[PDB]
């Protein structure tokens, strides 16, 4: 998902919030980024994206851009405030292979944490024959 | 800054190109898990008769 | 000792993971600021522990922060006493000696 970052000069508080959301505190819009990175999903968190976005902007006025000696590169004073929905993670994963014999019951359980409630689950089944595609199980 | 990513699960490290991949991505202990033989109870009871 | 009043005080240091350790130094794994400094209190919930575990990527900057707290005690002292009095005739003319 795309996240939107706003920066307040006086209090040095950076707000991370959804694309549709907005803030009327008096902050300015610095940029946007994808929280789950497309190429490196489990490599970088929100902090790295916020730092990379803030590297571009100017120290005097966060509205405009500046070169190296004049950016906002001191992250010790800057505080990150999170307002966006937490990312969706898979706490429990299905076993990769299940072996059984004919005439026995089998059970699959999955647990998902995070996201915005409520959550909806849909199950799909693909036949073993050649040229088969996923089809919904009749609920 | 994981330019290593995870070669397993389909992710590619940054140094490796789109075509190539890491030669070795796991460690093999070479020590196998085996189960013991089932024990027998009725066999010691029998008394043998020569044919 | 003398010249120090009537009170004795001492410090007690709280461990990192108790509920009594309250502060504002916390930073959660995502890098955002969080209300509580300690990773988790005296909570044994698996869900809470899983949510608040300290995890690291390759580059870990400003990811997990903690804080500490201390407590103080005190005590004081008091004074007691009592007395009695007598005369000389009560001692000289009494039936038995050794009353004192």
């Amino acid at each position: 998902p795309v996240l939107k970052v706003m920066f307040h000069k006086d209090t040095n508080v950076a707000t991370v919030l959804d694309a549709s959301g907005s803030l009327s505190d008096g902050s300015v819009e610095v940029g946007t980024f994808h929280h789950p990175d497309e190429t490196y999903p489990d490599s970088v968190t929100i902090y790295h994206g916020v730092r990379d976005l803030l590297y571009k902007r100017s120290a005097k006025d966060p509205s405009q851009t500046a070169s190296y000696p004049n950016n906002i590169i001191n992250m010790q004073v800057i505080s990150i405030d999170m307002k966006a929905t937490p990312r969706l993670i898979l706490g429990t994963a299905l076993p990769r292979v299940i072996s059984t014999i004919e005439g026995k019951d089998v059970t699959w359980h999955v647990d998902v944490a995070g996201g915005k409630a409520p959550l909806t689950y849909k199950w799909q089944f693909k036949a073993n024959t050649v040229g088969a595609a996923f089809a919904d199980i009749d609920s | 800054m994981l330019n290593y990513n995870a070669p397993t699960d389909g992710q590619k490290s940054s140094i490796d190109g789109a075509n190539s991949d890491q030669m070795q991505t796991f460690f093999w202990l070479k020590k196998a898990i085996i189960t013991a033989r089932k024990e027998q109870y009725f066999m010691p009871l029998a008394s043998v008769t020569n044919m | 000792p003398k010249h120090y009043g009537k009170t004795i005080k001492v410090y007690e240091y709280v461990p990192l993971l108790d509920d009594r350790n309250i502060n504002d130094q916390g930073i959660d794994a995502s890098g955002a600021t969080i209300v509580n400094g300690n990773l988790y209190g005296s909570s044994k919930d698996i869900g809470n522990i899983t949510s608040k575990l300290p995890l690291l990527t390759e580059n870990g900057g400003r990811v997990n922060r903690v804080g500490f707290t201390r407590i103080a005690r005190e005590g004081s002292i008091h004074k007691f006493g009592f007395f009695y009095e007598f005369t000389q005739e009560s001692i000289d003319f009494d039936s038995d000696d050794g009353l004192m």
